[PDB]
């Protein structure tokens, strides 16, 4: 957590039991928007 | 305050006469009247 972490880190939460599929769909929408943004670079999911 | 209670008396003699196990009587009473917690299940992503 100190030497190789230039970028930001965030946790998207499923606050209501909507299931895994809805959560990953929301993740996909977030990533898709972020890909089309000038000020943000290389945003990816950090899990399998 | 101290209060009246109900006492159940189980006859070993009649229990043997009918071929019923003391342990079986105890288990039946325990579940039927006291109730028991068995195992878990999932409810909207939370174990219950």
């Amino acid at each position: 957590e100190l030497g190789v972490t230039a970028g930001f880190n965030l946790q998207l939460k499923d606050s209501s039991g909507q299931g895994h599929e809805k959560l990953i769909a929301a993740r996909n929408t977030i990533l898709g928007l972020a890909s089309q943004d000038k000020r943000l670079v290389g945003v990816r999911p950090n899990g399998q | 305050e101290d209060t009246p209670q109900y006492q159940i008396n189980v006859d070993q003699a009649q229990a043997g006469a009918m071929g019923v196990s003391i342990a079986e009587i105890n288990n039946t009473m325990r579940i039927a009247w006291g109730g028991s917690y068995i195992n878990d299940f999932v409810d909207r992503g939370r174990v219950k």
